[PDB]
């Protein structure tokens, strides 16, 4: 698609244990992004 | 878990505070432990040289700590009954069965506090007065955390010499609480800290 919008996160203070795989931002949108505006919730299991 | 914090962050944003929030990557809480008997023990006093505390550290077994976490080895009953439970479950010594002082960072904590200084603990009138300040320093220093202020799991602290001056009456308690704290730090940090 096209963009819809167009000392805390220090790189010495954050364990990169697993590379954050990008679909986490889909699966859990509030917990993995800052500013989740115009976001839709997901049906996740049947 | 993941979905719990996702739900509460959604709730936080959409119900009470509409403010955009920077949120870092999640870390877990860690703990601390000791896996072997202590080295040549450190004894330390206050700025005024009055009262000393000698403590070693060695790990109480896995079963001991997990049963203290399950409340069955609670000291709230008779000391004789507590000692008999130690004897019938872990081959515990009788002289060590009736001398245990406290637990640790809460009512049921993963540490344990033992006294065995049989010739020198006949000084009981001068021991038990500051024993409660040792407990007030013990619980507080075990919920503080030396390394990165986490909790201390599965470590036995054992006092082997109590040298306290005659009739302190204001010095003893208030000065021995940071002494209990600092000797707890020394006995933990000296001879196998682990995460």
């Amino acid at each position: 698609f096209e963009p819809l919008v167009r000392e805390f996160n220090d790189i010495n203070k954050i364990i990169i244990r697993q590379p954050i795989r990008t679909e986490y931002k889909i699966a859990f949108p509030y917990l993995y992004n800052n500013l989740p505006h115009h976001v839709h919730l997901t049906w996740y299991h049947t | 878990g993941e979905l719990y914090l996702d739900c509460v962050m959604h709730d936080l944003r959409k119900m009470y505070s509409e403010i955009d929030i920077k949120v870092a990557d999640p870390v877990v809480t860690f703990c601390e432990t000791v896996v072997e008997t202590s080295s040549l023990k450190c004894f330390a006093e206050t700025p005024n040289k009055k009262n000393k505390i000698t403590m070693i550290a060695e790990p109480l077994e896995k079963g001991l700590a997990e049963d203290i976490e399950n409340e069955v080895v609670q000291i709230t009953w008779n000391r004789k009954k507590l000692g008999e439970f130690f004897q019938t479950k872990y081959d515990w010594d009788l002289l060590a069965a009736r001398s245990i002082w406290a637990f640790g960072p809460d009512a049921t904590g993963p540490n344990i506090l033992v006294d065995d200084t049989l010739p020198s603990e006949v000084d009981k009138a001068l021991l038990g007065s500051v024993k409660d300040s040792i407990v007030q320093g013990f619980q507080w220093g075990t919920r503080e955390g030396p390394l990165c202020d986490e909790l201390i799991r599965n470590v036995k602290f054992k006092i082997l010499d109590a040298v306290v001056a005659q009739e302190p009456l204001h010095r003893g308690g208030g000065q021995i609480i940071p002494t209990a704290r600092r000797v707890v730090y020394s006995a933990f940090l000296m001879a196998t800290p682990r995460l």
